[PDB]
């Protein structure tokens, strides 16, 4: 009641009422997912076309932060937008000084969480729509997986969804995911925990998953340097995500 | 209502956040001042529950505001801690541009004062803490005593209690103290003081905090061992004069 | 009502309306007639400044301002806050001036004025204004005439018209179209500006008024707008009350 | 509904404020001033009042300048604020252009400052209405300033508490007073007549006047004791 | 009601304010400090669980703010990040500052005022966390305090907070040993946060830990949080696993 | 309602009932009168007394606002801190640019020119100070233009010359009593033995001097706060007096 | 010249082979006076050695400086600062200033953990990217240790072969310039064991 | 539901989401305009009504299609008030845009940052959303034809052809047969007025009303530039379809 009319004052079971209600916002979104592997990350997420005309092939729902962390989100579209561009502005200035290439992944995570805790804090504020989940790959911590909760806290995952059909794609993953997986393997499991959600429309067209692994140094745009690396994040067309469609 | 803001009184002239701060006054640790003629000594309650409760870091309930004048508290603890900091830096500040000794009078006029001036605003509230100041001037063999109050009120007393159970010990000491002869003794002076903070803790002299203030830049800080001392010579005097009673009854 | 929707003017209702915002054009309507009528080489602006007792003195209060020496500008509703719309509206007048070393076009000024209501319903802390303004001028394109609404919405016009005895304004003004389809020539238009504001004042019946005409016209006033006082406008007084009659 | 009798910020239902119209009432509850003028001179007489006999009673004239001046019928404290910006203009206009401040631009200023507190959320709306006399190139005038902010140039005209009968006097002789022109003694009399009618259950006294006249030939002087008793 | 503002008093002559922060530590995770002479240890419980959790590479509710201090978190895991961040801001200005380490009661003592000086000043929350200190500094050795969501702190040898703290403060004074050890710290913080979780097998992917010694490799403070397997060593010398 | 709750809203009355409250503020606190008569003026004040360790004569409640100025004072002393540094600084400002005396009334426009703060802000006065002030002082002093003036400085309106007024929880019969005894044929001695012959009576304590605090302006002796035993001898010659008649 | 060149000292920096060597003289003058025959140049975060040459108030507050913006990145990240990436940072927190700027002349050294390589750079006032794999020499004696350090270079050098390298052209180079000298004192990083040992030279 | 909610954007309902954004998606049936926005294969097209119910009110100064800068058009349609205060920003950005990063504003980064714009406005109680539907058309030179809508919420997303207003499904639905049967998102001709031919053809049909010369208003994006179309040039297409 109160509890949620202001922000300052609590439920006296914990927790604002506008924490539970930005949980339901992230429900009423997509469905994404990730799931970490030793060799890789599969990040997937369907995307809504939401008119026979709407182009989704326009604008992707996986969208990269810098070139070794991709980012997607189950939530309010509008409140996505922004957030991201803030991603990628303190991402150079917080590291692409400091250690002048792109940040680790942790360290992104933890610059995010401050933004979401603010407008948690006081009133004549709202929190985010979305809950993020942040995938990205550097070489102090290895490959990484994220959860970034619009609360202000954030919680590091092996796999993890959120969305619509959350509660549905948690049990299929507890199941199917084992020890070592491959990327490949990763890939098979994204497509069925997110089919159980949408069926009826299930093509690469219309459903977004792409991976990061290794660098390309054919998205790097340059070549003939030892030590480059090209990005970690790749984008599969919608051919390529046929390929793996057929192989269920 | 008019307990809504600092900017609306109700029609009897009060404000109900100070009135709830006197009431939050009572909820924390007890406090007595009680002057001699070369002495103030500044007693308080010292709150220990559990033995791993230590006495050594814990937060002391007695604060040097400078080395001649000293502020104990009462009320909220958590609210009392930024008063604390505030009047030790204006304690030195006061030295840094005059160059003299910090002044009682004028310490607790400030002190009060930044008070005064969130009661004053309506967007930040005071502490619903109450202080007593008591000190000596290296200009002064003549004792002063103060309060503060949660409004902005600056007073003087001759002796006060405050906070947890006031009640009962301020007409104990009404009696006691003379304003003929305030305790010219200053080991009385702390007697009367152990026998006022006695009531009020019930059983206890690791629960008494006593501490003394004299003339020309002294203080100490009492050990454990000194209060139970008194303890011990109170009780029997306590105990001495009760058992007489009874024999004035026999006699008749 | 309730359930917010007029409460403030962030709030908006399922309707496609704020009823706040209707109840400040009802301040327009209780305000007194104002007319515009735009030409094919002036503009005229009229107002009716009702005499509620003789204590008042005669041609000294007026809702005719202007604006440069070549912009007219005339307000409805409440009066100060009218006055106001014109104090702000000279403060923008003057930074193009000084800037561009050029009179204001008419429409660069229409765009500047709703700006300033506009900003008054993005904030809870700002009460909008209630006040149309009728409004133009002659410029390098020649005469144009524009309304103002206290919504902040805004369209150019060929007659204009406002206040509480508007209903027969608008009336004239439409007569107006069929008689001449170039809107009345400017020196013709400061006689038909003041029957229209006769048959206004029928409206208005209990009390007396005061006319005041302005002008700007192209070649008849040299590109410059002053206001019609002398034997102009008693010329102009003589036709209204003849045609009424 | 009355749930715009709090905002200031929010038309209610009829186009107005309720804040605004409360303020007319500030000024009903007000002390009585009574304007008039001719082309060479404008007077304004007020009532000075007081709690008791132990009063030394309240200036109702403040002088805003030697040609200008005001007096006041509302709230005393909305009074001082608008007081210091008017002198502050005066002043303004004899340091930067060696000007006398027309009667008429004076008021289209304290307009604005209205109307800036009935757009904003902070600080209290003005609810004193003050009536303006000034001598300038253009004669003497004399204006109505409410706390609307709307300004209105008559011949005579009145403020305060019961001046229904002040209106009815001047509009009797509205134009007695203007074939009389430089003689300050006729003009002065004609206030204090007005404002006998104006009260209802009180008598003027002495002390109870204070009238204050600029013209072309008199300097701006306030007239007290022994100067007003010649005109009681 | 008073919930408007933080500007307001309840007629207790606190705030309800206050009271709902409280509340907010006893629907987080347990967490314990227990000093003794020869080191300290720090636990908490984690308060989310699963096995797709990554929980084994990391914790949450440990940080380290200058390597002779440590804290543990109960509470909401919105409210810490913040708070911590500024601590470790200003230990890092002792050090610039004063050419030393930062004393455990000033530390406390700063985080203490800032908390009250939400409630203070404005309409903005209190802060609802309680956080254990578990220190060292040359003048009065080992410390152990926390910190109030009210903020105040008080000093310890042993403490609890989180869920049950007065189910669990019982049981710590009951078993506690005089001169203590550092190795008893360990082996009675297991024992303790196993009857106040609702798990009847507690576990080391369930706990977070760092011991805090100087009693070995002395002359210097070493800090260590634990690695997920020594976790599971302790817990099989108190019988659990 | 809607009223109360705001700085910023009118009532039907015209007036805020934050101005309102703050008179019945000053009521609450201790009885004050002044007296003025063409000698010095007189300043008299009460103090109570429910404790026997409270310490009345170490505190004041009469000041000195410079040195030939002093005030009386009654409500809360919250509101009379601020009150009373503010016209410190106001005299002393003044010997600083003219280097001569202040007068009496310009000291008054100052203290009530801080009363006008109710709020936060406004146009044409900063405001900072958040609530009306629930204070007021009777203002004393000498100017040599005029001779001995006392004036009361209200925080809820501008200032109101006396002759004689008194304030505070008894300042309703002792104005009644100041009417039939205030006379211009009084003398400085008289002008103390009435303040007490007063001060009593609405005093729900016995005439002491514990309670109660005498001072004069005399320009000649500069403001001089009086002895305890001064006003002790007092209340016996008092007493004494009304014995016999 | 600069203030730089007025308080002087020298600090240099070598790569061999898997190794680094980064040594520093003990003088510290300001101006004619000679001041301290002890104050070491050598600082560290973790295993990153940050020597400083300059004026003596710089020596002391980068220090300060550096150490805060560290320990920072130690806590957050759980692992040592990186020689590749405090080369990023020493240039952009130097460049802070530039209207102030601080009047120092640094050299990095340490060996990366991520690969074994060594790693050696140099700066200026407000500091550029200087990559070596050789030598990064600074100070007021730079212009005397360039040449001397590349005369008595002989690439791939063993962790043994390094330390009479940096000795012998540490020696001469200070004891024959007027600011530098008195006393020096060599760190040969082997490859995480540091061994220290101090150069026995005249007092310059 | 409602306690605190739809009075809000700061304050959430029980979905999560905000009443108060979602009912000036109802805003568009008020002002009762329907656009059209159609793609060509080298141009982009936008046609909306022009509605002009009085005599007093010129047809040239009631227009909905505006010039926001040299290659960029819009259509608004629904609230004036909320109309003005898009159109402002859009064309102080566009200009400041196009010299800082010397660029000519794709209609992918001027929908873009608008967007951004109106999600800033719901996130303070200060300030609103705007009421408006804006369409942005462009021909761009790293896309060629374009057509993004940026809606009051703050979302943005591309449309091989997008209709508003309160009959807007009934054209929606007519553009869908179209471009499904032939299998191209483009009507195929290539010359710039034979595509304006056979979207006029395509509303007529669909809302069911014949439409004048002063009942339209056509803005055409060719390669580089915007330009608006006259009366009289309009009714020059009309005729076109009516006459075969």
């Amino acid at each position: 009641d109160r509890y949620s009319f202001s922000l300052t004052t609590f439920s006296p079971s914990g927790k604002l009422g506008q924490i539970d209600y930005a949980l339901t916002a992230v429900k009423q979104g997509v469905t994404s997912l990730g799931i970490k592997a030793t060799n890789g990350v599969v990040i997937a997420t369907e995307k809504k076309s939401s008119s026979p005309l709407a182009m989704s092939e326009t604008l992707s729902k996986v969208s990269l932060l810098t070139p070794d962390i991709g980012a997607v989100y189950s939530g309010m579209g509008p409140d996505y937008r922004v957030l991201v561009d803030k991603s990628r502005k303190v991402a150079h200035t917080s590291y692409k000084r400091i250690y002048g290439e792109y940040p680790p992944t942790k360290l992104l995570v933890s610059e995010v969480a401050k933004i979401m805790q603010e407008a948690t804090q006081s009133g004549g504020v709202r929190p985010f729509g979305v809950s993020l989940l942040i995938a990205g790959h550097d070489e102090f911590n290895g490959f990484s997986l994220y959860q970034v909760d619009p609360s202000g806290s954030y919680f590091p995952w092996k796999a993890t969804a959120i969305g619509k059909g959350s509660v549905a794609a948690k049990t299929f993953l507890e199941k199917r995911w084992n020890d070592e997986l491959e990327l490949e393997d990763a890939i098979h499991i994204a497509l069925l925990t997110l089919k159980e959600s949408v069926e009826g429309e299930f093509n690469g067209d219309t459903i977004e998953l792409a991976i990061i692994g290794d660098e390309n140094p054919d998205l790097l745009g340059y070549t003939g340097i030892p030590t480059d690396k090209g990005p970690r994040f790749r984008k599969l067309t919608s051919q390529e995500i046929n390929d793996r469609l057929e192989a269920l | 209502g008019y307990d809504r803001a600092l900017s609306i009184f109700s029609p009897d002239g009060h404000i109900f956040q100070v009135e709830y701060a006197l009431e939050a006054v009572k909820r924390g640790t007890c406090a007595v001042g009680v002057k001699g003629k070369n002495c103030v000594v500044l007693g308080c309650e010292r709150r220990s529950t559990l033995k791993l409760q230590d006495t050594r870091i814990t937060p002391s309930k007695v604060s040097k505001i400078d080395s001649h004048v000293v502020l104990s508290f009462s009320g909220l603890n958590a609210d009392s801690r930024i008063l604390i900091e505030k009047a030790r830096v204006e304690a030195q500040s006061h030295r840094l541009t005059l160059e003299d000794p910090v002044t009682v009078e004028y310490l607790t006029r400030y002190v009060a004062g930044v008070q005064q001036r969130y009661t004053q605003s309506g967007g930040v509230r005071p502490f619903g803490v109450s202080t007593l100041i008591a000190g000596f001037d290296p200009r002064d063999d003549e004792p002063k005593l103060y309060q503060t109050e949660p409004s902005g009120i600056y007073s003087s007393w001759s002796a006060q209690t405050i906070g947890r159970n006031s009640k009962t010990v301020r007409e104990f000491l009404e009696k006691n103290y003379d304003r003929k002869e305030p305790p010219a003794t200053v080991e009385e002076c702390v007697k009367l003081t152990v026998r006022s903070l006695l009531e009020v803790v019930q059983t206890g002299a690791k629960n008494i905090e006593i501490t003394v203030v004299k003339p020309d830049s002294d203080i100490v800080a009492l050990s454990s061992e000194e209060i139970n001392q008194y303890v011990t010579q109170i009780e029997q005097e306590k105990q001495e004069q009760q058992e007489q009673d009874k024999k004035k009854k026999s006699n008749h | 009502i309730g359930t917010g929707y007029d409460l403030s003017n962030s709030v908006f209702s399922p309707d496609g309306r704020n009823f706040q915002v209707e109840y400040a054009v009802k301040a327009v309507e209780n305000g007194t007639t104002s007319i515009g009528i735009k030409c094919n080489d002036g503009v005229v602006f009229a107002v009716e400044k009702l005499i509620t007792s003789k204590l008042l003195v005669p041609q000294k209060n007026v809702k005719i301002q202007v604006v440069d020496r070549h912009i007219g500008c005339v307000y409805s509703g409440l009066i100060p806050d009218g006055r106001h719309l014109v104090n702000r509206g000279r403060e923008e007048a003057a930074s193009f001036k000084k800037l561009y070393k050029t009179p204001i076009p008419i429409p660069a000024f229409a765009d500047r004025l709703g700006q300033y209501v506009q900003a008054h319903t993005l904030y809870n802390s700002v009460r909008p204004f209630g006040v149309s303004t009728i409004f133009g001028g002659v410029d390098k394109n020649g005469a144009h005439l524009y309304m103002l609404e206290p919504s902040g919405s805004y369209w150019g016009y060929k007659g204009a018209a406002t206040g509480k005895g508007r209903q027969s304004a608008k009336a004239e003004l439409e007569k107006l179209v069929d008689h001449h389809p170039e809107g009345l020539s400017a020196r013709e238009a400061v006689k038909q500006a003041a029957k229209i504001i006769y048959l206004a004042h029928e409206d208005n019946k209990e009390k007396d008024f005061e006319l005041e005409i302005s002008w700007c016209s192209l070649s008849e006033t040299n590109g410059l707008h002053k206001f019609v006082k002398g034997d102009l406008l008693q010329e102009a007084i003589d036709f209204a009350q003849k045609e009424i009659n | 509904r009355n749930n715009y009798d709090g905002d200031t910020v929010t038309f209610s239902p009829t186009g107005r404020l309720f804040q605004v119209e409360y303020a007319l009432e500030a000024i009903k509850q007000g002390s009585v001033t009574v304007g008039l003028r001719s082309n060479t001179h404008a007077v304004l007489v007020a009532l000075k009042r007081n709690a008791d006999e132990l009063s030394s009673y309240q200036k109702k004239i403040i002088k805003c300048d030697e040609h200008m001046g005001l007096s006041l019928a509302g709230l005393a404290p909305d009074a001082r604020v608008l007081s210091n910006y008017l002198r502050q203009q005066c002043n303004y206009s004899s340091l930067v252009f060696n000007r006398k401040l027309a009667v008429e631009r004076a008021g289209h200023l304290l307009c604005d400052k209205a109307q800036k507190n009935t757009q904003s959320y902070g600080g209290r709306p003005y609810g004193v209405g003050l009536l303006i006399i000034g001598y300038d190139k253009s004669g003497a005038h004399l204006l109505e300033f409410q706390p609307s902010g709307n300004v209105t140039e008559l011949y005579g005209t009145a403020i305060g508490a019961r001046s229904q009968g002040a209106k009815t006097y001047l509009e009797r002789t509205l134009d007695t007073f203007i074939k009389i022109d430089g003689n300050p003694d006729e003009l002065i009399k004609a206030g204090v007549e007005a404002i006998s009618q104006s009260l209802r259950d009180e008598s003027l006294t002495v002390d109870n006047l204070s009238i204050a006249i600029v013209g072309k030939d008199t300097p701006f002087t306030i007239y007290d004791g022994e100067a007003v008793a010649k005109y009681i | 009601r008073y919930d408007s503002r933080t500007t307001i008093f309840s007629p207790e002559g606190r705030l309800y304010q206050v009271e709902y922060a409280l509340e907010s530590i006893s629907h987080a995770g347990t967490a314990i400090g227990i000093m003794a002479s020869d080191g300290i240890v720090l636990a908490a419980e984690r308060k989310v669980t699963s096995t797709l959790l990554e929980q084994d590479t990391s914790t949450e509710k440990l940080y380290k703010l200058n390597d002779k201090i440590a804290v543990a978190v109960a509470g909401l895991t919105a409210d810490a990040e913040i708070l911590i961040n500024t601590a470790r801001i200003h230990a890092q200005n002792y050090l610039k500052t004063y050419n030393e380490d930062i004393p455990v009661e000033i530390l406390v003592r700063r985080l203490s005022d800032i908390k009250q000086g939400y409630t203070q000043h404005g309409g903005l929350r209190p802060f609802g966390v309680s956080f254990i200190y578990a220190g060292y500094d040359d003048r009065y050795g080992y410390q152990l305090y926390t910190s109030n969501p009210s903020g105040n702190y008080t000093g310890w040898k042993a403490i609890s907070v989180g869920a049950n703290t007065s189910a669990a403060q019982t049981l710590l004074q009951m078993d506690y040993k005089d001169d203590m050890k550092v190795d008893d710290a360990i082996e009675l913080a297991l024992k303790t946060l196993s009857k106040t979780t609702d798990s009847s097998a507690l576990t080391y992917d369930r706990l977070e830990f760092a011991t805090i010694r100087k009693g070995a490799n002395d002359g210097e403070v070493y800090q260590k949080i634990f690695k997920p397997q020594e976790i599971k060593d302790i817990l099989v010398k108190t019988g659990i696993t | 309602s809607e009223y109360d709750r705001g700085v910023s809203t009118f009532s039907p009355e015209g007036r805020l009932f934050q101005v309102e409250y703050s008179l019945e503020a000053i009521k609450l606190g201790s009885t004050a009168i002044g007296i003025a008569t063409k000698e010095g003026v007189v300043l008299g004040v009460e103090k109570r007394a429910t404790s026997p360790l409270l310490e009345s004569d170490s505190i004041e409640k009469i000041v000195e606002i410079d040195r030939h100025i002093g005030c009386a004072m009654s409500g809360l002393t919250a509101d009379a801190r601020s009150m009373i540094e503010h016209a410190r600084t106001a005299a002393v400002t003044h010997n600083l640019y003219y280097d001569e005396d202040i007068n009496v009334e310009s000291l008054t426009q100052s203290v009530c020119d801080l009363a006008l703060r109710f709020g936060e802000g406004a146009s044409g006065e900063e405001r900072l100070m958040s609530r009306p002030f629930g204070v007021a002082l009777l203002i004393a002093g000498h100017d040599a233009d005029d001779g001995y003036q006392l004036f009361h400085a209200e925080p809820s309106g501008t200032f109101y010359r006396y002759n004689a007024k008194a304030i505070g929880s008894g300042s309703e019969g002792a104005q009644a009593e100041l009417l039939n005894e205030w006379h211009s044929s009084l003398t400085l001695k008289e002008a103390e033995l009435l303040v007490l012959k007063i001060l009593k009576q609405v005093m729900e304590e016995k005439l002491d001097e514990n309670n109660a605090q005498l001072s004069c302006i005399t320009k000649q002796d500069g403001f001089k706060i009086y002895d305890n035993e001064k006003t002790a001898e007092l209340i016996k010659e008092l007493k004494e007096k009304e014995a016999a008649e | 010249s600069d203030p730089s060149s007025i308080n002087g000292g020298i600090v240099v920096a070598m790569t061999g082979k898997d190794c680094v060597a980064i040594a520093c003289d003990l003088r510290l003058g300001s101006q004619s006076l000679g001041v301290s025959n002890k104050f070491e140049k050598i600082f560290h975060y973790g295993h990153v050695f940050l020597g400083i040459t300059g004026l003596a108030t710089d020596v002391t507050t980068l220090n300060e400086m550096f150490r805060y913006k560290t320990n920072l990145y130690k806590l957050k990240e759980e692992r040592a600062i990186e020689p590749e990436t405090f080369t990023q940072l020493v240039s952009s927190s130097l460049y802070e200033r530039r209207f102030g700027p601080y009047f120092v002349g640094p050299v990095v050294a340490g060996i990366n953990s991520k690969s074994g390589k060594p790693f050696i750079a140099g700066f200026d006032l407000i500091g550029c990217i200087d990559e070596a794999k050789d030598f990064i020499v600074s100070g007021t004696a730079s212009d005397q240790l360039f040449g001397m350090c590349e005369s008595l270079y002989e690439p791939n050098l063993e962790p043994e072969d390094l330390f009479e390298t940096i000795s012998q052209a540490l020696l001469n180079a200070a004891d024959r310039d007027a600011l530098s000298g008195w006393g020096a004192v060599v760190y040969i990083i082997k490859k995480d064991e540091v061994v220290k040992r101090y150069l026995k030279m005249r007092q310059d | 539901s409602a306690a605190g909610y739809d009075r809000h954007i700061t304050i959430f309902s029980p979905e999560g989401r905000l009443y108060q954004v979602e009912y000036a998606f109802k805003a568009t049936n008020q002002t009762n305009i329907n656009s059209l926005a159609v793609r060509g294969k080298d141009c982009t097209v936008v046609i909306s009504q022009k509605k002009v119910p009085d005599k007093l009110l010129d047809p040239t100064t009631v227009s909905y299609i505006f010039c926001i800068s040299r290659t960029i058009g819009m259509v608004v349609n629904g609230p004036i008030p909320d109309a003005r205060n898009a159109a402002l920003r859009a064309k102080a950005e566009a200009a400041e845009f196009r010299y800082k990063y010397g660029y000519d504003m794709p209609c992918d980064v001027l929908a873009k940052r608008m967007a951004n714009l109106s999600q800033i406005y719901t996130q303070r109680a200060y300030m609103r959303p705007l009421g408006v539907i804006l369409t942005f058309v462009s021909v761009d030179e790293e896309l060629g034809p374009s057509i993004y809508k940026t809606d009051p919420a703050g979302y943005y997303v591309g449309y091989k052809a997008t209709a508003t207003g309160p009959k807007q499904q009934e054209i929606t639905t007519n553009l869908e047969n179209h471009f499904k049967k032939s299998k191209i998102d483009h009507i195929n001709e290539e010359s710039w007025e034979k595509v304006v031919e056979f979207a006029i053809t395509h509303m007529i049909d669909a809302l069911g009303t014949e439409f004048s010369k002063n009942d339209l208003e056509v803005g055409v994006a060719t390669k580089d530039k915007f330009f608006t179309l006259s009366a009289e040039n309009i009714e020059e297409r009309l005729v076109a379809i009516a006459e075969q």
